[PDB]
């Protein structure tokens, strides 16, 4: 088994920025067969470079491998809107293959703050007994953050698990929405529903004040 | 024989569909008058005039038909007539159209357009037959105790074995 | 060109096994090597094992060998995939994928490269059965505001606000295969305060196995 | 040498699917180009699409992609062409238009052309039901006189006049689709009213998807 | 994409005299990949000529083709009896290969009037409901035959199963009918009925005219 190992991490270049990535394996791969897949969420994985040196007809010239043995590399020298995506490749040679780690490339502003909101639980599923308290993290860069709940003076991991929007492409920000599971009885205790986000830009831990009631 | 030796070379790409326009048979096989007869002769004469000159003739055809195969020998062109290579078209400045060299221009005027840097491009062609390529093929076949074991190349194997 | 219409995605009972197809469509059917890719809905990308169909040749996979089954029947033209075992760890999207060839063709000689591809369906499999939610106004210069989608079955549904009219400044996020049997979802916007009682937020879900697509008020 | 034969006529809905064949038996089956071609009753043609049986090398007409899935067998010797969604614009008859060839018979070298061909099934594409007509003669030097048949479903209908003995200027009539999907003919015979009370012109009205026979003279 | 019109629309052709057949291609279609076809009734689409200067086993001699290049042609000096009936080409030069839409050859006899004996309805379809108003015409010359389903002396839409024949081989001629699908209390109420026929072997509409009944 050769397991193949790229290895930048987040690509977060600027719009016309030479995309280089690392694209390793843990050994050598026989003939240096490898192909390049360009992949974008709910659509097709796409090959890029064939044999790892040469391109098909209808895949951009932008689009450039390089490398052999153990390590291969891909270059991009204009980085357009839509190539801001997940690369990988994948061996040919040994019989038994793995694809890539994962590097996502993306539009790069500048470091930024958010405007931070929480929905309190609505009434229509807190007269079913479902309660469910939802963080909102609008407008911030980058993506990478950390969110510690409030919830009753401690800390929780396990019922707010985070859904997080990836760049938006008009505003080149990101969005995450924490949702915690809580019921109505427990509703009528709690007091505190405060999520403490850290960032860059949420460099000390906010809220936005609400209580049972509002 | 050498019957569109004036034409164009786009009108002797009619020499090139067929054989070199009869080149190479008429190298080696106008050889055939002095095979048919050096030894037809019966008589004593006590001394030979052609005995050195037709010698020389023919021994000066042989070598110079022997000079050319063994310079496609090693540009791995070796039975073929028309091959190409890997050496690109270098930065060599007679750098021009493709429209107008394989149209409109003689096999001779061709000569004396690129009369220069001819041994350049024949120093050139072994470098890419040989120093990378014999040593890629060398490559090739030495480390592959899984030369057996091959998994998912049969596609090639199966399209190569019909075509 | 090269088209690989691959059958629909599928909920099923886990523990048992599940069957899947790719209809080929242009090309050829057999001497390329057919095969197939996994990857869980978040990773990267991951190959499982191929077959050649003129030959039946099988290249099966360094872990799942044993529970896979490949098969090609030229006869009707398809390529099946025999899983077992139904599992939340079986999760994964399933791309049936096609080696290419050099030119602008289906007959050449192959590169050895997954060029053309298909249009791949996410082989999750199911817990319960179907549910319709409810949808709420969600509580917040610029109010936020939420539709929360929240414990329904199966995925997914789409958010929509005024019918679409609303279209920038959307924010999704996506279903969760949560910790409840259900699924749940969340999707925000961006609208200011002072427009609350003059243009009413409506979001529209579309739930289609559950069949639930209402009209929801937002006026927080 | 080569033959064609292809299953009975058959009567469809919209949105269905038909498996028409195409069995070929005689001369190289394998090789040569196994394709298809549609025609509305008497007019022009346009490629349907067709396999090879060899390798099962495939191309569909760009009009019917994801409408067509054309087989190949090599034990049948047949295609199953399996269209998808049937339509009654789609109505037409679908002759099998093998590729032609020299020789020899069907062994020789193949030409592109389409020599070889079955006699086509016309697949009716409607949402009646099956109903049999009555007859309509026509009350009024050399005149004419027929037999209509209206208000019938589905094709065919036969005819003949005073038992197929009678042919001096028999006029039989192409079909026609009426307003709700309707099938009627039309069949006269130019004989005069002066002859008419002398002697019967007696027509004979038949309905094979039913098979009910009348017979009819017609009076002054 | 190829593209074929088949030139011309059709031809009335009498049997022996010349017949100038013709289809036309856009783009190249090389290597004369043009064939030619006939339909018979009864019979498929048969191949006359393949190839479009070649020519099949069992088809006759004066079937031949002509043209090359981009545009091809059909020719038949003497017309036999049997060579009457709609003529196709078809490219496959490509993996599209689409046919001629059909220049029907036809037999040409002389001037030829029709016999329009229109019809008052008959009682047995009076009975269910429809009004059988039948206009006939019989062995006419040209095709070209307008006849005007003139309700109450004024020709409507939507009472005309336009059913004409091929040309029959008695006498060289086509024939044309159809009934009248009117409702049965509004033939009740209407005034006139008489196809007052239109056709160009005419000098003047032959017209038998009747009312409701009569
Ligand atoms: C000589 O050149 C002319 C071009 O003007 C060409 O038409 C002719 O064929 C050439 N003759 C030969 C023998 O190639
Ligand atoms: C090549 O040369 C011909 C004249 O022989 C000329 O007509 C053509 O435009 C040239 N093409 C280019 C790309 O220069
Ligand atoms: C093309 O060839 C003709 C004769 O071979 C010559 O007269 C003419 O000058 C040539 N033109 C070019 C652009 O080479
Ligand atoms: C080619 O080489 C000759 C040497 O005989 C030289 O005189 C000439 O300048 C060179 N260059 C050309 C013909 O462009």
């Amino acid at each position: 088994e050769i397991v193949l190992t790229q290895s930048p991490g987040t690509q977060s270049l600027s719009p016309g920025e030479r995309a280089t990535l690392s694209c390793r394996a843990s050994q050598s791969v026989g003939n240096n067969k490898l192909a390049w897949y360009q992949q974008r969420p709910g659509q097709a994985p796409r090959l890029l470079i064939y044999g790892a040196s040469s391109r098909p007809s209808g895949v951009a010239d932008r689009f450039s491998g390089s490398g052999s043995g153990t390590d291969f590399t891909l270059t991009i020298s204009r980085l357009e809107p839509e190539d801001f995506a997940v690369y990988y490749c994948q061996q040919y040679g040994q019989s038994l293959s793995t694809f890539g780690q994962g590097t996502k490339v993306e539009v790069k502003r500048t470091v930024a703050a958010p405007s931070v909101f929480i929905f309190p639980p609505s009434d229509e599923q807190l007269k079913s007994g479902t309660a469910s308290v939802v963080c909102l993290l609008n407008n911030f860069y980058p993506r990478e953050a950390k969110v510690q709940w409030k919830v009753d003076n401690a800390l929780q991991s396990g019922n707010s698990q985070e859904s997080v929007t990836e760049q938006d492409s008009k505003d080149s920000t990101y969005s995450l929405s924490s949702t915690l599971t809580l019921s109505k009885a427990d509703y009528e205790k709690h007091k505190v529903y405060a999520c403490e986000v850290t960032h860059q830009g949420l460099s000390s831990p906010v809220t936005k004040s609400f209580n049972r009631g509002e | 024989f050498l019957g569109a030796a004036g034409s164009t070379m786009g009108a002797a790409s009619m020499t090139l569909t067929v054989q070199a326009r009869n080149l190479l048979s008429g190298i080696v096989q106008q050889q055939s008058n002095l095979l048919r007869a050096p030894e037809a002769q019966q008589h004593l004469l006590k001394l030979t005039v052609w005995g050195i000159k037709q010698l020389q003739a023919r021994v000066l055809a042989v070598e110079r038909y022997l000079r050319d195969q063994q310079l496609l020998g090693i540009w791995g062109c070796s039975g073929k007539l028309i091959c190409c290579t890997n050496v690109p078209w270098n930065s060599s400045w007679s750098n021009r159209n493709l429209s107008e060299i394989w149209d409109n221009m003689t096999w001779l005027q061709w000569d004396k357009e690129i009369s220069n840097y001819t041994q350049i491009i024949y120093g050139l062609l072994e470098e890419s037959q040989n120093q990378q390529e014999k040593n890629e093929q060398d490559l090739l076949a030495l480390d592959k105790w899984a030369s057996l074991w091959n998994w998912f190349d049969i596609s090639n194997w199966l399209w190569y074995i019909k075509l | 060109q090269v088209q690989l219409v691959q059958s629909g995605a599928e909920v099923k009972r886990p523990g048992s096994s599940v069957t899947v197809s790719c209809k080929a469509s242009g090309g050829s059917f057999s001497t390329y090597a057919l095969s197939w890719v996994r990857q869980a809905p978040g990773r990267g990308l991951e190959w499982m094992g191929g077959v050649i169909p003129l030959l039946t040749i099988t290249n099966y996979a360094p872990r799942f060998q044993g529970r896979i089954t490949i098969t090609a029947d030229r006869s009707t033209s398809t390529a099946y995939l025999e899983l077992n075992s139904l599992r939340p760890e079986d999760t994964a999207v399933y791309y049936c994928a096609r080696e290419g060839t050099t030119g602008w063709g289906w007959l050449g000689k192959p590169i050895g490269a997954f060029a053309h591809w298909g249009q791949g369906t996410l082989v999750t499999v199911s817990s319960a059965s179907t549910k319709g939610p409810s949808v709420f106004p969600l509580a917040p210069g610029t109010a936020a505001l939420g539709c929360l989608v929240k414990d329904y079955f199966p995925e997914p549904v789409t958010v929509s606000w005024n019918s679409g009219a609303l279209t920038s400044g959307v924010h999704t996020f996506p279903a969760v295969l949560q910790s409840s049997g259900l699924y749940s979802l969340s999707s925000v916007v961006t609208v200011p305060s002072s427009s609350l009682g003059t243009q009413t937020y409506i979001c529209n879900v579309n739930h289609k196995p559950s069949n639930t697509k209402v009209d929801k008020k937002v006026e927080p």
